[PDB]
């Protein structure tokens, strides 16, 4: 499995956003997407989950393209999304979290779903807390049963946004953790955020966009030894 | 000062194109009723541009308020959600100060409903209801078919004749059913006539004579009954709104002093809900900025709707004209102090 | 899809309960603001309660349609606010699921309200304005609203109020000699028609002429037809009939030949109205929710507000409409409700 | 000047967020606070800031007491906030944002407040910009009018709220850049942010709070070297 993203581009109102991006990411690898703001390195991202309707553009999913079809169309084809902000099913429980979505798999049975439910539950150390509802759980909590929902989708792409935004210098060791878990598991990872040091330590083939257009990929030495964006983007005075 | 005229404008721009969309649909609601009216019964084709011309200002009193109201409230809830508010406060501005600067053109909207709800209602409904009185004392069909039965409004009196005449001012066959205005004189009058023959004046109403007819003053089922053997009567009939007239002070009438009250109470009305609508505009917490408009126009309606009610009752309640109204001012001016002084009272308890 | 489904179903459920509740309490308190220029010191804030109090299971019927889209919006509005309505589709739940899984809740308390609002809404509304007008001016031979005015020979006849049932409120029986003399005046509480006469009860006829009679019973005089569609222009609007009275009614006029399209309009807007909620809120779910981009839970409200009076515009307009140009009356409501249906197709489908 | 925050507590709905912090921050100095989201810092730092009322502890300004008035005569006694968010005139120019606060300066004339708007405009380098309106300004140029502004106030204090939030590795030497132009002004300066590294290479005295009492204070060595941190926030793993 590969998903391809053949030069994405978008328009807004006379500023073209991005211009000519083209990415590719593959099953068991951790790809990263980073530069300014004011590029198309924010809207990409949103590009490939669906939330922003490409203008034109590709995206294809292993031979499967999926630009014209709904959110949910994306997320049937693979494409799985973990946004920053809160996304828990506040009034029901964690085992409600998972299983409530592990309804909804073709491919299960209900013994199935019970074998899957708590293999979800013990695999990510949120056992403890079936009791609990969304609601009532802490930041590390929330955002471990939400991984654990997006694995329960059974994707064969996650889509991160911001993951090591606001979590203290403790979580982020672990936050790198469940996210070799995911690449442990054969899915493909898109990671987007600000910190670049932390993504840069644990993206294989990061991205870098800016002013619309591509401008630089490669690991992370590739990228700490580049130069437009130390110009641009990391300032000369990196690490 | 780039404050009081930045928020000014912002307010003043905001109310504006509030009050423009409400005047549209208010205007085009009225204008469903009356051109309504006028395909029922083919009432005024071609002036009813006109007519609601006359009725502009009768809606724009109360809508300009409530455009200030949501005015407020939209303009701030702008400036608190990009937390434009926060620095401003964060600098030295302290809510009073904000409460004046809003307050002035509270001031000016205060003067434009002011003049426009003492000079241009009373003008425009009196325009109003010179053309409906001439168009209608000759379209509106008041006059009778003959027919029969004939009923004015409440259902008190109850006309009824078998022929008219030429001058469209004879009659015959004439049976009358009335009652005075309550508990005195409870009984229900009735006429019954040979030949009337019905007199209009030209500044309006009506005026009958019957020939050979009869009277009494009796309840059907009392048994205290009253007959009186006339041959000529001569009745005068009312008219076929009429409080908007002109302004002529609070006098002897209870009714021009409870409209006075009214009319001069409306631009007070503007200075209340300015009041509320500046501390009703906190939605910081950048989660709603729509969500006060409905309780804002609802609350609204509370205010006009029961300042309607105490005023309707300010006539046959005797309310004296000292309390009423102010008694209502009076609530939402302590609904609107409550919320500007609930934070200052915490600060100042704890000391 | 037990979980989900049950979660938004309860969502909604309860999200439509709190607005009903809400709605019918700013209802009822504008309703006792607005009933505060009748008294007549006879009854006055306490009647007001009772009046109220009895037509709130009337309201809440009038307001199930509106508070089940508000409803709705208020559930699918706080689930999205916390970001599970973007992760629940983004998993692989189409927004169709979402709005069966809405649907449902509102199909329960549509067809359970229906026949709440029916078996409740017409015996406690029908106390409620007989207690309301005795009270406040009933038994009095004149009757506020409309009272029928009718004359047989040398006999003039006054009715309260009509009621469909076949039954006559307030018959007033004047009777004159010739000469006019006032040989009997009458009057009847109630009157039954039974097949070829009418027979009237509560009866008291008063004359002094060479006593003060009361029979309550029958009295059987009229060879006048009082014609169905004489008594169908006094007849109460339909919105207090039941659902089977409007079948009843609707097939009792047209035996007598009389015209019944009003009835069958209302009868439609009663029993197709879960239909119609479920294409109004269709199409709002379709368009408020559709885009992915996050909204404020004030701004959908607010807009679905704006949705539902849009399209209560819509059918207020066009049923007037649809019966004076002579259509069915089943397209009636079926045309608007079928291009909210299609429209919310087509944008489910544009996502 | 010496601002003082002793014994704060905050009662939360049973919960006692922050308990008896107390901390000193005086004129010239850069000073930070961080530690764990459930601690004292986020509640804490508002007590300070005036947007959360204290339940308990005293804050006073230079032996002034400050505590429980609203925000705005914390203002006049000296203390000003930047929060992190668009805080920009969207409607003003930049001599506007800048004059339009200048007004309000009891002690000034109009050569006063003409010679301030000048010297601030050519201070920060944003005279070019003297007419172009907020909504139409960048990122950085909008920061920068904003800190322009904040000095418009005249301030004896200044609360920073998350000033490296969002922010590309190239315009955090210019942060660095504008915060030592405050620190060069004899004006003090409070930095609450996630991103620690940069927070504490800026931070003379940083205080750490956790599960709702101080358990830290030092230059960024001590606090490095401190192993209740390391243990409950940096992690024994951080730099």
């Amino acid at each position: 499995a590969t998903l391809k993203a053949q030069h994405l581009a978008k328009s807004y109102k006379g500023r073209q956003v991005v211009r000519d991006v083209s990415m590719s990411i593959d099953s068991g690898q951790i790809v990263g997407l980073l530069g300014p703001n004011g590029a198309g390195k924010t809207t990409c991202f949103y590009m490939i989950v669906g939330l922003v309707q490409a203008d034109q553009g590709v995206v294809r999913i292993d031979e499967q393209n999926v630009t014209h079809l709904p959110m949910h169309g994306r997320a049937r084809a693979g494409i799985g999304y973990l946004p920053q902000e809160a996304s828990i099913f506040r009034k029901l429980s964690v085992s409600d979290n998972i299983m409530a979505i592990l309804e909804t798999r073709s491919d299960l049975d209900r013994n199935g779903r019970k074998e899957a439910l708590e293999g979800l539950l013990q695999e990510f150390h949120i056992h403890h807390i079936r009791d609990n509802l969304g609601m009532s759980l802490s930041g590390g909590e929330r955002r471990r049963v939400e991984i654990a929902r997006a694995l329960a989708s059974a994707p064969k792409f996650i889509l991160l946004d911001e993951p090591f935004a606001g979590v203290d210098p403790i979580s982020v060791g672990d936050i790198k953790q469940i996210i070799h878990h995911l690449k442990a598991k054969g899915i493909g990872i898109l990671i987007t955020d600000h910190n670049v040091r932390e993504t840069l330590d644990i993206c294989e083939t990061a991205y870098i966009v800016n002013d619309g257009q591509l401008i630089a990929e490669g690991d992370a030495e590739s990228i700490l030894a580049n130069d437009l964006v130390k110009e641009v983007y990391l300032g000369h005075e990196f690490r | 000062m780039i404050v009081f005229r930045y928020l000014s404008r912002e307010v003043l721009v905001t109310m504006s194109a509030v009050s423009a969309v409400l005047l549209v649909i208010i205007m085009s609601g009225r204008f469903i009723k009356y051109l309504a009216q006028a395909a029922q019964g083919l009432l005024d084709p071609g002036s009813l541009f006109l007519i609601m011309a006359f009725r502009i200002p009768g809606f724009l009193q109360l809508i300009l308020p409530l455009g200030l109201f949501l005015g407020i409230l939209l303009a701030y809830g702008r400036l608190y959600l990009e937390s434009e508010m926060t620095v401003l406060s964060a600098t030295g501005m302290s809510q009073k100060r904000l409460l004046g600067y809003t307050m002035a053109p509270a001031l000016l909207v205060a003067i434009l409903v002011a003049w426009l709800s003492l000079f241009l209602a009373p003008q425009g409904i009196n325009q109003f209801a010179l053309l409906l009185n001439k168009q209608d004392t000759l379209t509106e069909f008041d006059t009778l078919v003959p027919g029969r039965f004939q009923a004015m409004r409440d259902g008190t009196r109850v006309t009824y004749t078998e022929e008219l005449s030429k001058d469209r001012g004879e009659l015959a066959g004439i049976f009358i059913s009335q009652k005075d205005l309550s508990n005195q004189e409870r009984g229900i009058s009735i006429l019954v006539a040979e030949k009337g023959t019905q007199n209009i004046q030209a500044d309006g109403s009506r005026y009958l004579i019957l020939h050979n007819g009869y009277r009494y003053d009796g309840n059907p089922g009392q048994a205290n009954y009253r007959a009186i053997q006339y041959d000529t009567y001569g009745v005068m009939l009312p008219k076929p709104d009429a409080v908007p007239t002109a302004d002529l002070f609070g006098s002897d009438n209870p009714r021009y002093q409870a409209e006075l009250q009214w009319r001069l109470s409306t631009p007070l009305l503007v200075f209340v809900v300015t009041l509320l609508a500046v501390p009703l505009s906190r939605v910081n917490p950048r989660q709603g900025r729509f969500l006060k408009l409905l309780p804002a126009i609802l609350l609204y309606m509370g205010y006009l709707a029961l300042l309607i009610a105490v005023r309707g009752q300010l006539d046959k309640g005797k309310i004296p004209m000292a309390i009423g109204l102010w008694w209502v001012h009076g609530l939402f001016l302590a609904i609107g102090l409550l919320l500007f002084y609930w934070e200052p009272l915490r600060l100042k308890l704890a000391s | 899809m037990v979980k989900l489904d049950r979660y938004i179903g309860v969502t909604v459920f309860v999200a439509i309960l709190a607005v009903l509740g809400v709605i019918l309490g700013l209802a009822l308190l504008f309703a006792f603001i607005d009933e505060l220029n009748d008294i007549s010191a006879s009854y006055g804030i306490g009647d007001a309660l009772r009046f109220i109090f009895l037509t709130a299971p009337r309201r809440a019927y009038d307001m199930l349609p509106m508070a089940a889209l508000i409803g709705c919006l208020v559930g699918l509005g706080t689930l999205a606010s916390n970001s599970e309505l973007t992760i629940m589709r983004a998993a692989g739940v189409s927004l169709s699921r979402i709005v069966w899984a809405v649907m449902k809740p509102m199909l329960v308390l549509m067809l359970a309200g229906i026949l709440v609002g029916e078996y409740v809404a017409p015996w406690t509304e029908n106390i409620a304005q007989s207690g309301r007008a005795l009270a406040q001016g009933g038994g009095d031979s004149q009757s506020s609203k409309r009272g029928l005015w009718h004359r047989q020979g040398r006999e003039y006849i006054h009715i309260n109020a009509v009621q469909p049932n076949g039954v006559l409120y307030g018959v007033t029986r004047y009777r004159f000699d010739e000469q006019r003399g006032l040989e009997s005046a009458s009057f009847a509480k109630r009157a039954r028609f039974e097949t070829d006469h009418w027979q009237l009860e509560e009866v008291t006829t008063t004359l002094l002429h060479p006593r003060s009679e009361v029979v309550k019973l029958p009295t059987e005089r009229w060879d006048a037809q009082l014609s169905p569609q004489l008594l169908n222009t006094v007849v109460m609007e339909p919105e207090a009939l039941s659902i089977s009275g409007l079948w009843q009614y609707i097939h009792y006029l047209a035996d007598q030949g009389l015209n019944n399209n009003r009835y069958w309009l209302a009868f439609w807007t009663k029993v197709l109205q879960p239909l119609v909620t479920a294409a109004l809120v269709l199409m709002a779910i379709s368009f408020i929710f559709g885009p992915l981009r996050s909204v404020t839970l004030g701004q959908r409200i607010f807009t679905g507000v704006l949705v539902g009076f849009v399209f209560r515009i819509a059918q207020d307009l066009l049923g007037p409409s649809s019966l004076v140009f002579d259509f069915p009356p089943l397209l009636a409501v079926v045309i608007p409700a079928s291009i909210c249906a299609l429209a919310g197709v087509w944008l489910l489908r544009r996502a």
